[PDB]
């Protein structure tokens, strides 16, 4: 026989204070028990287990199912109270390859690696938590005591293991074969290269040759496995990428979890077809986890998926990286927090699309949303590329200027050029840094009881202009709120506003340019068709008189 | 040679912190760097049995080619147990921030020497990722002392003093502090003998070596340098409405920090519903009200200690045109430090690199001062901060942080 190197054990234990699994064999009609009897007696010919003795007090239950259609059974071992006791591993297939992060390949040819998940060596030390017992005929003699000497299938540790032990045979072969590529899914091996064909089936029996090191046989009748591949959701072709057929169904009412099933797939489908839009259909689901109840269709979440369909109606392929080009991103604002993104290296053939969607907020605007949009798709960039990318964005460079230098956080965001592709991000106004000469001013005020919910807002300005408006069923943040509206909204194009609120004053120099209060709404209305604002604060009920005459009056 | 054993603390498990996304030039820098440490001994490849994780990136001076590997322990060094066998910790240095010179350098190399706690290694693993997961991370630990764990410097000090034994009693005058990977050394001789004597204390290291990348670097300091920023009112001939409106508003925050300011003679003054840009003339009692807080404004804040128990927490405001002032405390209105910066290097048009290169000056300043980092209040969205101050990062710590993201209306009175 030929030396094989043997694969090295990994040292596994239980969590502290814990014990091994001891779990009842329930008992087993006299059909199956044969059945795992000739089961378990050609996997102990194959050295997967062994017979042990009755000193092993350790026990995890063993079943009987059997693949529909045919009459030769399959022996299940329930380890889930061994795995509740055995400890965590390093998990590494947590981040899956993006397709557009791939490389353009001229061939990937896939080897079956079967032979080896069962040729893992399990650590000797925890082999005794893994045993189990085929029940005996009629219960008459002992069960047939057995312990795993391998990875068992379904045991917490075995995916990880078994990937490390592979990782740790290939290691040395794709380091001595930088010119090709190897990725391991399950008991399939994928090769691909550029190679001519001549040295591409050279370097397949390479590592053949180099497998049988360890006595891993890979069979000669060469894979049912040809490019396009189906993984993961997607399809992978030799020279480009797509998702998985998206259908879209027809259907007369929506389910609860029909328009789960239809987001999904929605979102699995903007990362390749540019411009899908989930806002409406995702909002039929606020809230509400009643599985099957029933939900109308608004006039929106219809007008969105008739959107949806027509994007999907022809299949679009993304292509891959390049590494020798730069990436370009683009987007665009679509309306209701929605933005979406193509990355792209050459005009007109995306790597990739996606969207972003704004956060839930109180006040937002276009700029902030695009700013996280963009830092959203840096992000992304670097787990798939490894750089960011060059930005195409529709706002204008002296809008960002203008935006950054004044705004009260740092903020930034990386290379990029302006893009004229409406709607265009816009400042839709700006608050002076100094007092108007000439303009009018208005010192407001708003005040409401705590028990009665009744108020008062009004200004009085230095041209004895002067208003108090009652309100009922108000508070002291809405009544602060008014009484600048409607300052601004009796004032000319230019307006000092003196105003003792600092919860408004918190609100307007978070800049919103949209908000879920029609209050703050109505005032940003106001403020666009202004020419010049400033607004003042000042401290309440200190004597500032102007301040103190208006809340006299709205206090009472 | 003989292994210190260490201990998380009770209850406490090791670290498990994702790694964060890499750059394409780290990762390489990384794979080159880990790859000739491995080949030094000083640290390992490690399998799926160990679950924990720190993350790791790198930081290179613009003009070096020559990378600083940095591991992130801030989570480890949480978790791993305080040692006071030896000493309760170092009496930190008063006379520190008070030399005209501190040159700070890095000696965590020399960390390297001594080796890890064989059953403590395991809480150092970190992963050297690839880009778009297309191979398997690399899995590592270390062998011995890690630069930036909390632990290295203390088992490391016994042998540190007893290398700085020749420069001890020969530079009576000067401060020796060591801070994480870091070595402070303070003097208050004319700056070309005090970086001869740095160059000094170099050799010693070097001598002890028998080669460290970084030892030759040397970031020089002027505590003597360091600025305050006291409250300070306007001081002018005609007031407008507005004017005095912020004098109030200042005033009114100032209260809250000073006890005896007074502002109803002037809050009078704003009796009327006047035009915004209108002059007011000072009445005398307003006159008299605004002289009186400018001497109460001269004075030290009442009842300011520091208190070694606390955390110390720095907040930061962005002035605009490249300033940011910044103040240092543990009790609200109780300062210990404020200040300004104006010579953000490099960065007229990036923010985020100015607030990251402030974020490290003050880092530095807690440091020499009080001998530990404070917790910074950032005024920044979390993900805008998330994504770059790795790129702009050039210390070997890293402090703690949290997000500001209503704006403060007091940005108005430390302009
Ligand atoms: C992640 C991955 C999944 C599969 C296969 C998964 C499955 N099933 C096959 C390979 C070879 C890889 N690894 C890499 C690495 C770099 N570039 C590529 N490019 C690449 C991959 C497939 C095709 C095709 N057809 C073309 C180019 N693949
Ligand atoms: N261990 C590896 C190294 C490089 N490529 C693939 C694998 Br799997
Ligand atoms: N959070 C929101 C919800 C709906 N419209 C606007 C905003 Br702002
Ligand atoms: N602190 C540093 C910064 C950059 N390079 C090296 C070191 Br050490
Ligand atoms: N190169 C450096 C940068 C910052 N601090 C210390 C050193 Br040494
Ligand atoms: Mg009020």
């Amino acid at each position: 026989m030929v030396p094989i190197s043997p694969i090295e054990t990994v040292p596994v234990k239980l969590k502290p204070g814990m014990d091994g699994p001891k779990v009842k064999q329930w008992p087993l009609t006299e059909e199956k028990i044969k059945a795992l009897v000739e089961i378990c007696t050609e996997m102990e010919k194959e050295g997967k287990i062994s017979k042990i003795g009755p000193e092993n007090p350790y026990n995890t239950p063993v079943f009987a199912i059997k693949k529909k259609d045919s009459t030769k059974w399959r022996k299940l071992v329930d380890f889930r109270e061994l795995n509740k006791r055995t400890q965590d591993f390093w998990e590494v297939q947590l981040g899956i390859p993006h397709p557009a992060g791939l490389k353009k390949k001229k061939s990937v040819t896939v080897l079956d690696v079967g032979d080896a998940y069962f040729s893992v060596p399990l650590d000797e030390d925890f082999r005794k938590y893994t045993a189990f017992t085929i029940p005996s005929i009629n219960n008459e003699t002992p069960g047939i005591r057995y312990q795993y000497n391998v990875l068992p299938q379904g045991w917490k540790g075995s995916p990880a293991i078994f990937q490390s032990s592979m990782t740790k045979i290939l290691e040395p072969f794709a380091a001595q074969n930088p010119d090709i590529v190897i990725y391991q899914y399950m008991d399939d091996l994928y090769v691909g290269s550029d190679l001519e064909i001549g040295q591409h089936r050279t370097k397949i029996e390479e590592l053949r040759q180099h497998l049988l090191r360890w006595g891993l046989t890979t069979p000669d009748k060469k894979h049912q496995k040809e490019p396009p591949f189906l993984w993961m959701g997607y399809e992978l072709h030799p020279d480009k990428w797509t998702v998985q057929p998206i259908v879209l169904p027809e259907k007369d009412s929506w389910t609860v979890n029909d328009i789960q099933k239809l987001v999904g797939k929605l979102n699995w489908a903007s990362q390749i077809y540019p411009g899908i839009k989930v806002r409406q259909l995702s909002k039929l689901l606020r809230g509400t986890k009643a599985l099957t109840e029933v939900i109308p269709l608004t006039e929106e979440a219809e007008l969105e998926l008739a959107e949806n369909r027509e994007i999907l109606k022809e299949p679009v392929h993304g292509v891959y990286y390049d590494p020798s080009k730069d990436l370009i991103a683009e987007i665009q604002k679509q309306g209701q927090g929605q933005w979406t993104y193509q990355i792209y290296q050459e005009p007109f053939k995306n790597l990739k699309t996606g969207k972003y969607a704004r956060m839930r907020g109180a006040h937002t605007n276009d700029v902030k949303q695009l700013t996280e949009a963009v830092q959203k798709i840096t992000t992304e960039s670097i787990v798939i590329w490894g750089k960011t990318p060059k930005f195409k964005l529709p706002i204008q460079k002296e809008t960002w200027e203008t935006w950054w230098t004044e705004y009260w956080q740092a903020t930034w965001i990386p290379e990029w050029e302006f893009v004229n592709t409406p709607p265009l991000v816009k400042l839709w106004y700006q608050l002076e840094k100094e007092p108007i000469v000439g303009a009018e001013t208005f010192y407001v005020d708003g005040a409401a009881n705590r028990e009665t919910k009744l108020g008062k807002a009004g200004y009085v300005t230095n041209k004895g202009r002067q208003k108090v408006v009652p309100l009922t069923n108000t508070t002291n943040q809405k009544t602060e709120l008014q009484a600048i509206y409607l300052a601004l909204q009796d004032s000319g194009l230019e307006v000092n506003i003196v105003t003792d609120s600092q919860y408004a004053l918190g609100i307007i120099q978070a800049q919103p340019d949209k908000s879920e209060s029609e209050l703050v709404n109505q005032i940003i209305e106001q403020l666009i068709k202004k020419e010049k604002v400033y607004l003042a604060w000042v401290p309440a009920h200190k004597g500032i008189g102007g301040n103190e005459q208006v809340d006299k009056l709205v206090s009472a | 040679i003989e292994t210190v054993p260490v201990k998380l603390k009770p209850g406490m498990d090791g670290p498990k912190v994702k790694q964060w996304p890499l750059t394409e030039e780290k990762i390489k820098a990384l794979v080159e760097i880990c790859t000739e440490m491995e080949k030094e001994g000083k640290i390992s490849k490690i399998g799926p049995e160990n679950p924990y994780n720190t993350p790791v990136f790198a930081i290179k001076k613009k003009d070096s080619t020559k990378w600083r590997k940095l591991v992130d322990f801030r989570e480890l060094n949480k978790r791993t147990q305080d040692f006071w066998e030896v000493q309760l910790g170092i009496p930190h240095p008063a006379g520190l921030k008070k030399k005209k010179s501190v040159t700070v350098l890095d000696v965590g190399d020399a960390y390297f020497s001594v080796p890890l706690d064989e059953d403590f290694r395991k809480y150092t693993a970190f992963t050297i990722p690839s880009i778009n997961n297309e191979t398997p991370g690399i899995r590592y630990q270390y062998n011995v002392l890690p630069q930036g764990w909390k632990g290295s410097p203390a088992i490391f000090q016994s042998s540190m003093t007893k290398i700085l034994e020749p420069f001890k009693k020969q530079n009576p005058d000067i401060v020796i502090y060591q801070y994480m990977d870091d070595l402070y050394v303070g003097s208050d001789l004319e700056i070309g003998q005090h970086r001869t004597k740095i160059e000094e204390l170099r050799q010693h290291l070097l001598r002890w070596g028998l080669e460290p990348p970084f030892l030759w670097m040397g970031y020089e300091l002027h505590p003597d340098k360091w600025t305050v920023q006291p409250i300070v009112l306007p001081e002018k001939d005609s007031w407008t409405v507005n004017d005095i409106q912020k004098l109030v508003g200042k005033l009114n925050w100032a209260s809250q920090i000073y006890p005896g300011i007074k502002v109803r003679q002037l809050s009078k003054l704003l009796r009327g519903t006047k035009a915004l840009t209108e002059v007011i003339p000072l009445t005398e009692e307003a006159e008299l009200e605004l002289a009186e807080n400018r001497e109460i404004l001269k004075e030290p804040v009442h009842g300011v200690y520091y208190d070694p128990s606390k955390d110390l927490i720095a907040e930061i405001q962005k002035q605009g045109q490249g300033q940011w002032t910044y103040q240092i405390y543990q009790e609200p209105f109780k300062n210990l430090k404020t200040g300004k910066y104006a010579r953000m290097r490099g960065a007229h048009t990036n923010d985020v690199k100015q607030l990251t290169e402030a974020v490290q000056k003050i880092t530095t300043e807690s440091i020499v001062i009080w001998g530990k980092t404070p917790k910074f209040k950032l005024p920044i969205q979390k993900e805008t901060w998330e994504t770059w101050w790795t790129e702009y990062w050039q210390a070997t710590w890293i402090p703690e942080w949290e997000f500001v993201n209503t704006p403060p209306l007091v940005k108005l009175w430390y302009q």
